[PDB]
Order: C-alpha cells, then structure tokens, then sequence
C-alpha cells in the first residue's frame, strides 16, 4: 500500500483491511519478506505436489503418489537433512539481511547493480509476487482438498470429484 | 537494468561484478566460511577447516577403498580412517612447506604501515611489499593454521568414523 | 639361503657406502 | 608434445592463472614461480623423451611377452 | 559509474590486469581525443573514448603500445605511456624525449652498435670461460 | 624377524617415505631465496 | 538394415563429414573475428560481451575438459589396472562397481511406451533401438533394442569429453583470434600466421588457424 | 625462486617455472656454468666419473645380492634347461589374490630374470648363493673405494 | 633480458623501430649511411624477443640482431 | 601416409631449408639449378600438410579396416 513493487491492474495497492496504512517502514519490510517467502515456498510446494503425483522416481518407486501420505513415508532421516538445509539457507538469509542497503525480499543483492530501477525490473518483481500469491492460494486449496476428499490433484480431477 | 558491471568501478581489472562474484548471497556465504569468518584466530580457522575436511575425507576412502565391505566391517572403517589421517598428514606437510617458503612476517597489518611511514630502504619483500594484511599471511599465523588443520583433521576423521559406525550399526 | 647376519652386515656396509656418497655429493657442491 | 607447440599453451595457462587468481578459498594460496608454458626446446625434449620411453617400453613388452608366450 | 571521469567508457573485461600489476608494476597510457570514438581494447572488447582527457591502465608495456598504435588510426598522436611501480613511482616510457622513436632526434646516443657487420663477430671457441 | 619380512618393511618405507622427505627437501631447496 | 556394410559406411561417412564441417564452421568464425569484425559496430552487444569475459569461458571449459577426461579415461585406466592386478571386483563394470546410465534408460522406457500413451495414434515405437521386438529380415537382424549398461556410460562420457576438448580448442581460437595477454595486436597479424616469434618464452601456433589445426586433430580423435 | 640453479645466475633470476625446468636440464653442462674455469671443469668431471663408476658397481652388487637372496640360482645350476631364472621377489600391495598366484614362484611372487646374469655367472664359475653374496660385498667395497 | 645489437650495415630505413611492439629500438643520428640515421637499442629491458625487428630488416644478413638470454617477467610477456 | 604426416608435424622449416641448400649446391655444381628458387614449405603450410596427411592416413586406415571387416562378416 505504498510505492512498493507488487501493485497490479486488478486491485492496485490491495490493502482492503488497512494492514499497511498504519504500519511503519520496518513492519512493511517484514510483511514483504513474509509474502515473498510464502510465495516462493508455495510455488515450490505446488510444483512438487503435481510432479510427485505423476512422477516419483526416487525411493525406488513406493512413497505413495498422494501427498500428505508420502509426508509420513520419507525415512525421517531424509526429513532431518531437508530441515537442516532449509535452516542453513535461512541462517545465510539472516546474515544477508544485515548487509548494507538490504531490501526486504532481495537475497541476490540486486540493489548493488539496480540503482534507479526500470519498469521492466519492477514488472518482473511484480510477476514473481503475483505468481507467488497464486501459488499460495493454489497450495492452500490443494492441501484442503486432499484433506477433505482424500484424493490428490490429478486424481480428483481425473475421476471428476469437482 | 544491467547485472554485470566493472568491479569496484575499475574497468581495467581482470574481474567483473557479476551476480555471482558480488551478490549478497555470495558475500554472506563466504563471510560465514572459516577462511573468512570474522573473529577467528588462525588456529581456529585451521581447526574448523581440518575438522570439516577430515570429516568428508574419511567418506570416499572407507566407501570405495581396497578393503570395502557391503556390510559394516571394523577393518574397513579402520582402513578408511588411517587413509584419511595420512592424507591429512600429507596436506599438513604441504601447508607447512608452503608457509615456510611463502611468508617472512610475525605481525602483519603493521609492517606495511611502518614502511609506508618510516621508509623501507632495505632489501624489500619483507619490510616493503607484503601481499595481504590478514593474520593468515604471517609465518606465525600460517604455522598455527597448519597446526589447527592437522589437529582438527584428526578429530573430525575420528568423529566421522564414530558416526559411520553408529549409522551402520544402529540403523 | 643367506642368513640374517649376511644380509644385516651387507645392509650396514651399504649404509657406509651411502655416507660416502653424500660426502661426494656435498663435495660436488650444492 | 610434438604436434602442439607453444603459444597455444601459454594462453591456456594465462586463463588458468586468471581462474586461480579470481576464485575464493583458493586466493589464499599463490604460486612463488609464475606458471608458464614449457619452452620450445624444452617441449621438443619432453616430446622426444615421451616418444622414446613409450617406444622402448612397448617394444620390450612385446618382444619379451611374445617370446615367452609363443615358445612356452 | 567509474572511479575517474577520464577513464574510457569501458564496461570492464576479465582480461585486464591481475595481482601482478599491484605489487610489481602497472602501465598507464594517457591521451587527449577530439571525439568520443569507439575503439577496441587491447585486453577485451570495445570501449568509448572521452572527448578530452583519456587515461587507461594496463599490465604490460606491449598492451599500452598496441593501444597507442591503434590510436594512430584515429589521428591521435599525443598519447604517452608511463610505468608505475607498486607505489606511485611514475616514469615516462614511450615518448622518452618527446619525439617518437621512429623519428631521429638530436641528443640520442647509439646503444648496442657494433662497428662491423655480422661476419666480424668473434669465434665462440675464443669466448670460452669468461 | 625373518628375512621374508624385509620386503614388507622396506618397500613401503622406500617407495613412500623416501618420496615424501625427498619432495620436502627438494621443494624447500628450489623455493629458497637469497 | 540387413546390409551391414552399407549401414556402417553410411554412419561413419556422415559422422566424418559432420565433424569436418563443424571444424570448418569454427575456422570461419575465427576468420570472421580476425577480418570482418568491427569493434565500433558491436559496442556492448553479444559478441562484445563474449570477448569481454573470454577468460572465464575458456578457464571453465578447461576445468570441464580436465574433469571429463580425468573421469572417463581414468575410469578406463582404473578398470585396466584392476584387471591387470587380478582384482575383477574392483572394476567399473556391471558385475562390479556399476555406473548405470539411468537417465538414458528412462528415456528409452518413455519411447517404447509412447505408442498408445503419449503418441496415441502410433502403432509402434519410432525405433526398435529404444525397445520392443527383434526385427529380422531373412534371418538377419534389422533392428533390436540397444541395451545401455556401464560400458555405454563410459563411452558416452568419453564422447562428451572429446567433444568438449574440441570445443575448447576451437572456441579458444575464435575468442583469442584478435588479441590476448601475450599478443595484444594478434588481429594485425591476420588469421593465418605461424607465430609472433621465439620471444615471450615462445609464441608458436598462437593464430587462430593453428587452433583449427589442433581442433582438426581432436575432431579426428573424437570421431 | 632463488638459489636452486646455483651454477647459473641468469636462471636464478627467472620469476617463472622455467627456472626449475632449465635448472634440471643444465646441471651437467659444466662449461656453461657461472664463474667457470677449465681446471674446475676437469676436476668436476673427474669426480663425476668416480661417482658414476660407483653407481655402476652398486647396481651390479644389487643384481648379485637380489639373485643370491630371492633368486633360484642354486636350483638353476642343477637343471639349467628347465628351471627359469628368477630376478628378484615382488612385494606390491596392489596385487589381488590372482596376481599373487600367477606371479608366485617357489616361496614368493617374483620376476623371471631376462638379463642372462645366471648363465654369465654360472659360466665364470659361480655355484652357490654365497658366491654371489661375496661378489655383492666386494662390489659395495669397490663402490666405497670409488666414492 | 635479451640482447639486441645494431651493426653498421644499417641503412636507417626505420622499419625495425616502427615494428618493435615494446618500444625497444629508436633512431639516432649517424654518419655511416645516406639517411644519416642508425637504429639503437637503449631499452632492451623491455625486449620481448619476438624478433619483429629483424623480420623488417632489408639489409642482407640483418643489421639488428636479437640474442635471447635471461628471462624476465617483462621479457616473458607475462601479464600476470 | 599417417606415419608420413609425422615428418611434417614433428620437424621444422629451418632444417629442410638448410638441406635444400646443399641439394641446390649440387644442382648448381651440375648447372641444373632451377630459376624458380626451391624453398621449404612455409611453417603454416608444413602444419597444413602434416594435418592433411594425418587425417588422410587415419581415416583411410579406419576406412579399410571397417570395410574389410564388415564385408567379410
Ligand atoms: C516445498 C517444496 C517441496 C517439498 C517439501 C517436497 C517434498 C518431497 N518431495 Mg518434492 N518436489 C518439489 C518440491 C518439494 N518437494 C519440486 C518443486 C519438484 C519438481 C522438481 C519436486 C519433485 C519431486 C520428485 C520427482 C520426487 C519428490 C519427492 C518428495 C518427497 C521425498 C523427498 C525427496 O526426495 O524430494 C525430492 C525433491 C526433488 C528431486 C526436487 C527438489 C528441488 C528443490 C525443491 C528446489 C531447490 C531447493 C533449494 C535447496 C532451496 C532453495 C534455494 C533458495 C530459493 C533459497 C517429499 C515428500 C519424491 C517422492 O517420494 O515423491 C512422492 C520424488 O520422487 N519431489
Ligand atoms: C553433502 C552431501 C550429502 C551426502 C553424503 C548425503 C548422504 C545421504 N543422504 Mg542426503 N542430502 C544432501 C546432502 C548429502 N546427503 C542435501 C544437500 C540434501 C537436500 C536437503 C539431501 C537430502 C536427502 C534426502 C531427502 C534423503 C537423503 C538421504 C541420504 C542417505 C542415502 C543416500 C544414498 O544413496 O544411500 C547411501 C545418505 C546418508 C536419504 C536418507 O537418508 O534415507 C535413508 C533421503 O531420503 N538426503
Ligand atoms: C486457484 C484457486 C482454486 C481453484 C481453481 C479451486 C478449484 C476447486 N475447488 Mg477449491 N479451494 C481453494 C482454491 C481453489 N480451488 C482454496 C484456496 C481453498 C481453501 C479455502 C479451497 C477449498 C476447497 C474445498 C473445501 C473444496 C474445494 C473444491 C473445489 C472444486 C470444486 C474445484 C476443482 C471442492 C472439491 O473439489 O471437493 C468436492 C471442495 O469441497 N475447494
Ligand atoms: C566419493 C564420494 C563420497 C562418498 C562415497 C562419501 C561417503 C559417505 N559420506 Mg560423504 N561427502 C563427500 C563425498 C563422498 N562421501 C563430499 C565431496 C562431501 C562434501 C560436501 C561430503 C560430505 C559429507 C557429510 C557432511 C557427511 C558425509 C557422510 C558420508 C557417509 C554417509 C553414510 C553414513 O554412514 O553416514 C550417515 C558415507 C561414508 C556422512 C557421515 O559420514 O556421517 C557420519 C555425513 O554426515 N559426507
Ligand atoms: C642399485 C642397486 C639396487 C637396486 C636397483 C635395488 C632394487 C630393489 N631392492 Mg635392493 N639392495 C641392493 C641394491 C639394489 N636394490 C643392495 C646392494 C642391498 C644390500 C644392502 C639391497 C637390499 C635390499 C633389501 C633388504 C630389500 C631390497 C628391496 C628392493 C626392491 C624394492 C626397493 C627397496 O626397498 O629398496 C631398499 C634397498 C635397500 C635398503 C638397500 C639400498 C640399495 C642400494 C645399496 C642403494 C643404491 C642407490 C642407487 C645406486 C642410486 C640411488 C638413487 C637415489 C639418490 C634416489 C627393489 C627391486 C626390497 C625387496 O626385495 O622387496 C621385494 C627389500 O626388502 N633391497
Ligand atoms: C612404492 C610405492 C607404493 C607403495 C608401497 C604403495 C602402497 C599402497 N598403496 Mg599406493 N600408489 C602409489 C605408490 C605406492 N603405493 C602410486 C605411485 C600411486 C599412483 C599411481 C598409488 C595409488 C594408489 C591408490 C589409488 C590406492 C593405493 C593403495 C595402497 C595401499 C594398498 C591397499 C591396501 O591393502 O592397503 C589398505 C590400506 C590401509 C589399511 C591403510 C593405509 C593408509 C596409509 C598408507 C598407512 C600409512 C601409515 C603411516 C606411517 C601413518 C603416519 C602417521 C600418521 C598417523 C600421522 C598401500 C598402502 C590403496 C589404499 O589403501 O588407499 C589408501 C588405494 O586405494 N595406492
Ligand atoms: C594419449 C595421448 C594424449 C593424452 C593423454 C592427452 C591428454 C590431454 N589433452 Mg591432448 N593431445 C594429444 C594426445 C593426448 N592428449 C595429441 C597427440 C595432440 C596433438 C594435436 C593433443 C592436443 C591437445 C590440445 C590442443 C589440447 C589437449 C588437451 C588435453 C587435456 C584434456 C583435459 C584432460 O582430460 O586432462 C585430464 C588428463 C588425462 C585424461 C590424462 C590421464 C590422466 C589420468 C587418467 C588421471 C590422473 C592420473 C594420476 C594423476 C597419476 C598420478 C601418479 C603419477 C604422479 C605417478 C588432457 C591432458 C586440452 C587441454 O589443455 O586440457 C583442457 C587441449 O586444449 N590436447
Ligand atoms: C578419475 C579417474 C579415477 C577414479 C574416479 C578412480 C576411482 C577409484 N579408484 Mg582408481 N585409478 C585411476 C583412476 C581413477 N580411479 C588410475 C588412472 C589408476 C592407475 C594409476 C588407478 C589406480 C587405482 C588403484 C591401484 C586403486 C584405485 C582405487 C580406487 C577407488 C578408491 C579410490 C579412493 O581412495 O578414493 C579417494 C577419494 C577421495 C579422497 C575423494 C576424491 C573425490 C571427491 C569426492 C571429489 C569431490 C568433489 C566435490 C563434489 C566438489 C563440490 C564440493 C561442494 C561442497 C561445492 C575408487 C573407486 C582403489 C580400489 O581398490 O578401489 C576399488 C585402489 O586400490 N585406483
Ligand atoms: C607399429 C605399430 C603400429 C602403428 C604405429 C599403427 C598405426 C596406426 N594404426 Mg594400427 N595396427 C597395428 C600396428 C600399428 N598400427 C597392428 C599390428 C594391428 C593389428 C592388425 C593394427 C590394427 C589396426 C586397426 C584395426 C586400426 C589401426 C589404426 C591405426 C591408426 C591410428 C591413428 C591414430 O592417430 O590413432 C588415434 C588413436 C585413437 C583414436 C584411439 C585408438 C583406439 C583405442 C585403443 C580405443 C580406446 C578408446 C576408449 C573408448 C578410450 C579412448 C579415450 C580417448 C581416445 C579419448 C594408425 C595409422 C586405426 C585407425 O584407422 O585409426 C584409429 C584402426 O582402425 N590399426
Ligand atoms: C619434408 C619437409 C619439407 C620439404 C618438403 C617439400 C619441399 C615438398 C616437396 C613437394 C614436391 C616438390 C611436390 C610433391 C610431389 C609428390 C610426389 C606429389 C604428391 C603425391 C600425389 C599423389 C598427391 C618442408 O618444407 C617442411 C616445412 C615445415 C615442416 C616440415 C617440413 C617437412 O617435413
Ligand atoms: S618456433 Fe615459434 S617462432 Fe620459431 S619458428 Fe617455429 S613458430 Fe615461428
Ligand atoms: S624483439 Fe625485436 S622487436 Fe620485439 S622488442 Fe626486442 S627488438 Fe623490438
């Protein structure tokens, strides 16, 4: 709800509940960090959901193609390694956050090269944000549908449980 | 926008500021590594490097050595551990001779200033010149670095052997 | 079959020939 | 060492030198002697030495093994 | 954008100088151009001159002299090459007496001149152990 | 100690230790200064 | 397919022609760089930016070539020395340490399943090399599933390594055809010249032609 | 980067690896060394000749000792047309069981002798592994003399 | 550094000086030829040994001769 | 032919020019030296001849080997 990147045509500066009208710059940076992290994690989660459903080469097959079921089938020592890798990545991100000129979601340090941003750079950042938002909605829907129905995405669609 | 620019505004260096050389991720990741982590004595840097290196060095020797075993064998683990320790010894010998022939300094970040201020009209290359201002760039610093590498390599190899035995036995 | 004494003293004499070799090597200078 | 001559190996060595000088975790280690390609005469000698050693070794192996394996 | 305003508008190449031209010696070539002509760097690719003072740094004297030879095609003649030691020890190199070496200037003495042809060289066997 | 243990005592000794010390000495010598 | 001399000759001839033509394309790229390349007309474009970081490209290609050669050929030599030492279980073989080309076998499986699943209007796979039945004409095999094992892994990586080294020689010739740290005015010597002299320790074969010469040698090796 | 080519100051000032390469290949070209006279040349050549003859005698002594210790000279005396002479034993940690079995000759893996030393020493009147040991001892003594 | 010698067969045609890539040779006054000039080698410390100087020499067996000698980072053409 | 290539690939122009010098001396002694002065092949042409002969010899050897083997069986 500022001159921040992420304002698109359907709803420009979409803050209907006024979360940003009262927040300071630090809280807004925190909000942008949370939104970008959620969007990236959700894009990965949606892609993994679908691909796992129609392709699970690892673990010598097995590891039932329905997600939320393979969640309880991974050896639980591979879960620990994924957890530790995510933790090390976020430790590195925390270290990045104290670098001078840091921008909320910018872990590549594009502020080093991008002074006086263009419209293409802002448009690409907005594209990433919008894809992340769509993936957040999609992954929430995926998890809820798999919980209530018990079938996965391409399985529920194939049968016709819509 | 352009994501490749001359390094530090010098178009004549043999280097570029790409999204890999000068990215915030690269900065933080290299600044958390033992070789560049702030607040570490050269002995501590050597100890951490040796620990990590012995830890991942025992792996290939134990797994693919001349005395492998598809099951767990104490002889295979001992062979891999001894090979890793001897390789660490060879690396420590290389470090020692490299430091012996490279530096002649016992306290850096000062001698450079002394010869930039109080003149250096001598045989040079010890008073003047002096490449690098790190504590690793001294005779004393590199000696402690090699000592730490060697001790940490032994400790890390032993720790990795213990972990391998535990994983092969209790899993 | 030669004995341990035969091989041992040959090794000792070989050592003496080695010290004579380094003396010649060092005398031919660095 | 005989067909490929110098000049082609000096530029490659320069590229390797740049790669070593511009990489982290390896900048801490630097050479005392500047790595350069072998000289023309040295390259000729090294190629001749390889040629001769390979020649001698392969023919010794052939003659000995053939005699042993053919005549019992 | 760049450290100095007189640098040519070069985007930087991974063919410039290395750690050698920080502790042994570096070479700087200076020249003044009437036009912001586009020229090829001796190290990498295309750079743009400044309509005025231009200063470039290189790792070798040959690189600076190749750049200067290229400058002659732009009708640029006032280029001058200097050698800089590890500290600011500047020494003028190429226009040593202000006149290019191809043009005869008074005040130059012959160096390495032998008052005979090649056939007058002494026999190597008479130059043994000296 | 039998005579047949001499190969196992000497071959590793020579063929590994002597290279190591010889490399150390030669590298130190050729990397010296004045 | 049952005329084996014809198949072998056609394959070998066409691969030889392809290798020669590729080396020629590299040669004429170098010729363009030496002769027809205008620095002013190519300010900050793709060609300029490639020349500006030629070092990085060539150094990383050098590292890749060393990695691939070390691995492929040294696995071959390790197999040879393990067999010579009477240690048959230490080889990089199928009955030993096995390097299964799983990615290629996955593709082979995908093609043999394509008719009716991904190519629903197909009646048979495109080639029986990917899998299927043995096709014989007059008791002579025309085509048959080509099984890929650890032997094909090693030879495929040998192919990759040789191709990478040929690319290294030719790309080093093209990129360093105009200038270098050795000869800053190599473009003034032309595309075809023997050297710049015995100086600089020796400047043999620095041309770009001398790179199409070495690349011809390495193309011969690879093909 | 200094002091290795002690005989050549021009090489010792080379900042490149060429100094090491040329230091090896010019070590025996005494006439081209720095601060060189003819007397020193002949004296150094003389001493090098002595060291060389010592090396030759040590090599012959080693052949004699290894035939006496790990060979089958005494067995070859009684049947020279069927027994294959053995040069020396083999101890290589890289051998598999198959290589050990194939190279196994009598008590240990060994190499057949293709130098013809068995026939030469038999012709000149050697019949015992103690005659070869005496020759090795004497040749090491001669090498010590020459050094 | 390499050694460069000039011989009185010099005709002062300047082709050696304008071919040197490292500014080693220069033209100096002389009275032994029509042109009244002779090549000189006052900066042999920059000599690289490329021998472009004597490739441009028109005299019968050369008037500039380059004798390769001790090597230096300048004479080896090392940018590193 | 492949082995012939190695003469051009391994050698250099100076030796062949100096040998042509003595051959030309013999021709001049017999008054049969050609007006077109015989010169050894240039360095680049020596390399080109070497690589052409190397390629021809190797490819022809593989050609004959492949054809004879696959026609016989
Ligand atoms: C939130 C992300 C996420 C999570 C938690 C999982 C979780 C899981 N996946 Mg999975 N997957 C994902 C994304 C994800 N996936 C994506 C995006 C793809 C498409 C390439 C896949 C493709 C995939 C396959 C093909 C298979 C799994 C399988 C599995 C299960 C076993 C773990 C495994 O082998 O992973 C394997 C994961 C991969 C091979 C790809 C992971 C690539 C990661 C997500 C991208 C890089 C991450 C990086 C380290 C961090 C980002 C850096 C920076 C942004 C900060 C487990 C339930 C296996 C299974 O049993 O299926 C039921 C299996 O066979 N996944
Ligand atoms: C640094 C190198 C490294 C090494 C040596 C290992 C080693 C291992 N990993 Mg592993 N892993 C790594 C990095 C590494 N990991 C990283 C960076 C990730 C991404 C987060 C993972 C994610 C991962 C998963 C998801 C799983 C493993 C598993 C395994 C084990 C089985 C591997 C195998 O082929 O069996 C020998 C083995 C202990 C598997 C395991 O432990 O199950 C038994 C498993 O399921 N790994
Ligand atoms: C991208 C947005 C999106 C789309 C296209 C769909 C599409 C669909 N949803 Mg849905 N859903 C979404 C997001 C979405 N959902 C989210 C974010 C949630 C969480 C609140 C849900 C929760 C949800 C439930 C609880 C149910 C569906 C159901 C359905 C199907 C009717 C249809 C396939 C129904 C279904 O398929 O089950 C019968 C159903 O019962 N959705
Ligand atoms: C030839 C390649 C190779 C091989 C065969 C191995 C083999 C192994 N590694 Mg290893 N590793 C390698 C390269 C290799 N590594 C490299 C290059 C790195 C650096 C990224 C590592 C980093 C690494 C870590 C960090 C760990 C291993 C571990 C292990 C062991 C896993 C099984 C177990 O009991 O632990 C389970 C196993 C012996 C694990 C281990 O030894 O645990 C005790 C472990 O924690 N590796
Ligand atoms: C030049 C002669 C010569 C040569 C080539 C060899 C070669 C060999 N000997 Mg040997 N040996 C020799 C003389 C020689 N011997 C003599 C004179 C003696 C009596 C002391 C021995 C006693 C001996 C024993 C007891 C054993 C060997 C063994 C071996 C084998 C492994 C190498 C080793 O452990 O060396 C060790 C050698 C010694 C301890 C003796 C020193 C060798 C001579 C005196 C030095 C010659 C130096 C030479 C002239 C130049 C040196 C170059 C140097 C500066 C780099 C190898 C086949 C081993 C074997 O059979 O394994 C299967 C073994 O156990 N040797
Ligand atoms: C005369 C020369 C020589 C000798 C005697 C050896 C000896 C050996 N090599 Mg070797 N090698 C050599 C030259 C030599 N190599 C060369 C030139 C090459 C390159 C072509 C190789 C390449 C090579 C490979 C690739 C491998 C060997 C291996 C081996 C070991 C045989 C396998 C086995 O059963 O041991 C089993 C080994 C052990 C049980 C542990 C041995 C570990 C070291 C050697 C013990 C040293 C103890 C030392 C005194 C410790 C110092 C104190 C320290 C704790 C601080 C053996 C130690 C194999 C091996 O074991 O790898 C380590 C192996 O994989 N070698
Ligand atoms: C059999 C002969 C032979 C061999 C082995 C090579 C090897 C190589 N050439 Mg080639 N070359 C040859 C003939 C050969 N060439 C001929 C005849 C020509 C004339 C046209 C050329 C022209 C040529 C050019 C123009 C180029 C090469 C390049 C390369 C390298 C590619 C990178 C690589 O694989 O390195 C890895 C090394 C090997 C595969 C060799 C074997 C190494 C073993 C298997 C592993 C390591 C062994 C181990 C270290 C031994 C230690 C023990 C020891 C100390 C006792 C490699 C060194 C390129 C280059 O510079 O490299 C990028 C390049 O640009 N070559
Ligand atoms: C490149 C070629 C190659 C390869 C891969 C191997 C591989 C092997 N050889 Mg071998 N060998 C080769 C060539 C090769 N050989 C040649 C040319 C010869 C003849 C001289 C031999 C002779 C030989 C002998 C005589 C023996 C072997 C043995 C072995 C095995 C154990 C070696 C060992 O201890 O590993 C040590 C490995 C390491 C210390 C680690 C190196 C590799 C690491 C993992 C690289 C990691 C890179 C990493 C991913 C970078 C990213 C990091 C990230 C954090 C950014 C292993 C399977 C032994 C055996 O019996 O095995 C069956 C044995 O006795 N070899
Ligand atoms: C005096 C001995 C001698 C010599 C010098 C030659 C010389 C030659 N023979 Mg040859 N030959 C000889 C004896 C000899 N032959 C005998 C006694 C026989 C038995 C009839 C043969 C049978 C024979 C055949 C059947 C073939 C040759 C070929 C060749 C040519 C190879 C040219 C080349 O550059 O190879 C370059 C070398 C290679 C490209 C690799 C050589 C093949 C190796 C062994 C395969 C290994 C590949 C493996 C996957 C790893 C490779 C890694 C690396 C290549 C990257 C060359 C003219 C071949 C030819 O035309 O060219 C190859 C050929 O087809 N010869
Ligand atoms: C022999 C040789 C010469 C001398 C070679 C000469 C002078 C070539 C002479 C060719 C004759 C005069 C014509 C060709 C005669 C052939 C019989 C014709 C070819 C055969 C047909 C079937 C094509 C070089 O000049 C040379 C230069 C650089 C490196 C190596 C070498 C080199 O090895
Ligand atoms: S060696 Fe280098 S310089 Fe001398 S001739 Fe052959 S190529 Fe030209
Ligand atoms: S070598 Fe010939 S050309 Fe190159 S600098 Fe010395 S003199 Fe001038």
């Amino acid at each position: 709800l500022d001159g921040m990147i992420g304002s698109s045509a359907p709803f420009k500066n979409f803050d209907p509940l006024g979360f940003a009208a009262k927040a300071d710059q630090k809280t807004l940076n925190k909000y942008r960090e949370s939104e970008l992290k959620h969007g990236r994690v959700a894009m990965l989660a949606v892609l993994g959901w679908i691909v796992q459903e129609f392709w699970h080469p690892l673990y010598d097959g097995k590891l039932s193609s329905n997600p939320l079921k393979a969640l309880t089938e991974v050896p639980l020592i591979g879960w620990a390694q994924i957890f530790v890798a995510i933790n090390v990545i976020e430790y590195l991100q925390n270290k990045i956050k104290e670098l001078p000129g840091y921008r909320p979601g910018d872990y590549l340090g594009t502020w080093e090269w991008v002074e006086q941003s263009d419209e293409g750079w802002d448009s690409y950042q907005t594209k990433e944000l919008n894809n992340g938002r769509l993936a957040m909605v999609a992954i929430a829907g995926l998890i809820v549908q798999d919980l209530i129905t018990g079938q996965a995405a391409l399985e529920q669609i194939t049968a016709g449980n819509t | 926008v352009s994501f490749i620019k001359p390094y530090r505004q010098d178009p004549f260096v043999g280097h570029l500021a790409t999204p890999i050389t000068t990215s915030a991720f690269t900065r933080a990741y290299l600044k958390v590594l033992p070789a560049y982590r702030p607040g570490l004595t050269p002995l501590s840097r050597g100890a951490e490097i040796g620990f990590t290196h012995g830890y991942f060095l025992i792996g290939p020797f134990y797994t693919y050595g001349p005395l492998r075993s598809v099951e767990f064998s104490l002889t295979s683990l001992a062979a891999g551990l001894l090979a890793a320790i001897t390789l660490l010894l060879i690396l420590t010998v290389g470090l020692s001779i490299y430091g012996q022939v490279t530096y002649d300094v016992y306290d850096n970040a000062l001698i450079v200033k002394l010869v930039r201020q109080m003149v250096g009209s001598e045989r040079t290359q010890d008073l003047p010149q002096i490449k690098g201002t790190s504590e690793l760039d001294t005779v004393l610093g590199w000696q402690k670095f090699s000592e730490g590498f060697f001790s940490g390599g032994l400790i890390g190899s032993i720790v990795a052997a213990v972990g391998i035995a535990l994983y092969s036995t209790y899993l | 079959m030669i004995y341990d004494s035969q091989v041992y003293i040959a090794l000792v004499i070989a050592v003496v020939a080695s010290v004579l070799a380094i003396r010649l090597g060092a005398t031919l200078y660095n | 060492f005989l067909i490929s001559w110098r000049g082609y190996w000096q530029e490659l060595i320069e590229t390797i030198v740049w790669a070593h000088e511009r990489t982290p975790l390896a900048n801490l280690v630097r050479w005392k002697d500047k790595p350069v390609a072998l000289s023309i005469v040295q390259a000729r000698l090294v190629g001749l030495a390889h040629f001769t050693i390979g020649y001698v070794l392969t023919y010794a192996a052939f003659v000995i093994a053939s005699t042993i394996g053919k005549l019992g | 954008k760049l450290k100095q305003s007189d640098f040519p508008k070069f985007e930087g190449s991974t063919g410039g100088w290395l750690s050698a031209a920080k502790n042994e010696e570096k070479y700087v070539i200076i020249w003044t151009s009437k036009d912001a002509s586009l020229f090829e760097m001796p190290t990498g690719g295309t750079a743009k001159m400044n309509a005025g003072n231009n200063v470039a740094y290189f790792a070798r004297k040959e690189q600076c002299l190749a750049l200067g030879s290229q400058l002659r095609g732009f009708k640029i003649t006032n280029y001058k090459i200097f050698r800089i030691y590890p500290p600011l020890d500047i020494t003028l190199l190429h226009p040593f007496d202000g006149v290019f070496p191809e043009k005869v200037n008074q005040g130059r003495s012959p160096v390495g001149k032998r008052d005979a042809s090649i056939g007058g060289n002494p026999n190597p066997a008479s130059l043994k152990f000296q | 100690m039998s005579l047949d243990l001499l190969p196992s005592f000497f071959v590793p000794l020579v063929g590994l230790v002597l290279p190591l010390f010889s490399i150390i000495g030669l590298f130190l010598y050729i990397e010296k200064e004045n | 397919a049952i005329d084996y001399p014809t198949q072998l000759s056609l394959f070998t001839h066409h691969v030889w022609i392809g290798g020669f033509c590729i080396v020629g394309g590299a040669a004429h790229g170098a010729i363009f760089f030496v002769r027809d390349y205008n620095a002013a007309n190519n300010y900050n474009n793709l060609i300029d930016r490639v020349i500006r970081h030629r070092d990085a490209i060539i150094s990383h290609l050098n590292w890749v070539c060393i990695f691939l050669g070390c691995h492929s050929f040294g696995l071959y030599v390790h197999n040879d020395t393990m067999r010579a030492l009477g240690r048959s279980q230490d080889l990089f073989s199928d009955n030993a340490i096995a390097l299964k080309p799983i990615f290629a076998q996955f593709i082979q499986n995908l093609h043999t399943l394509a008719p009716g699943s991904t190519a629903p209007n197909a009646l048979t796979t495109v080639s029986y090399a990917f899998g299927g039945d043995v096709i014989s004409v007059g008791s002579k095999i025309a085509m048959m599933p080509i099984s890929l094992g650890t032997a094909d892994f090693l030879v495929h990586h040998i192919h990759a390594f040789t191709i990478h080294v040929t690319v290294l020689i030719l790309l080093k010739g093209v990129l360093y055809s105009r200038n270098s740290r050795l000869i800053p005015d190599k473009a003034n010597l032309g595309f075809r010249f023997p050297c710049d002299g015995p100086g600089r320790g020796g400047t043999c074969q620095v041309s770009a032609w001398d790179h199409v010469f070495l690349g011809l040698f390495w193309m011969y090796n690879s093909i | 980067v200094y002091k290795f080519p002690k005989f050549s100051k021009a090489l010792a000032e080379d900042p490149s690896t060429r100094r090491i390469w040329y230091g090896i290949a010019t070590a025996h070209d005494f006439e081209s060394h720095d601060a060189m006279t003819e007397s020193k040349l002949y004296q150094k050549i003389f001493a090098s000749h002595f060291g060389h003859i010592a090396i030759i005698f040590l090599w012959t002594a080693g052949n004699l000792f290894h035939v006496a210790w790990q060979g089958n000279f005494e067995a070859w005396i009684l049947n020279p047309l069927k027994v294959r002479p053995i040069a020396h034993a083999i101890w290589d940690p890289h051998f598999g069981q198959a290589a050990y079995k194939a190279f196994l000759k009598t008590s240990s893996p060994a190499n057949l002798a293709l130098s013809g030393v068995y026939e030469w020493w038999y012709t000149i009147g050697m019949r015992t592994n103690n005659d070869l040991y005496q020759g090795s001892f004497f040749l090491i003594l001669l090498s010590s003399l020459l050094l | 550094s390499h050694t460069v010698k000039i011989y009185d067969t010099c005709i002062g045609c300047t082709q050696c000086v304008r071919a040197c890539p490292t500014d080693v040779l220069e033209m100096v006054p002389w009275d032994g030829c029509k042109a009244g000039q002779i090549a000189s080698a006052p900066r042999t410390e920059d000599c690289v040994g490329c021998k472009r100087c004597e490739t441009a020499c028109p005299t019968d067996f050369l008037s500039v001769r380059v004798y390769l000698g001790g090597e230096t980072t300048r004479s080896l053409g090392l940018a590193y | 032919i492949w082995a012939f290539s190695l003469m051009f690939l391994f050698s250099g122009r100076g030796y062949w020019q100096e040998l042509i010098e003595s051959i030309v001396w013999a021709h001049n002694k017999l008054k049969v030296a050609p007006s077109i002065q015989p010169r050894a092949l240039s360095i680049t042409q020596g390399r080109a001849v070497g690589v052409a002969h190397y390629l021809l010899g190797g490819i022809g050897t593989t050609w004959a080997f492949f054809l004879a083997r696959i026609i016989s069986v």
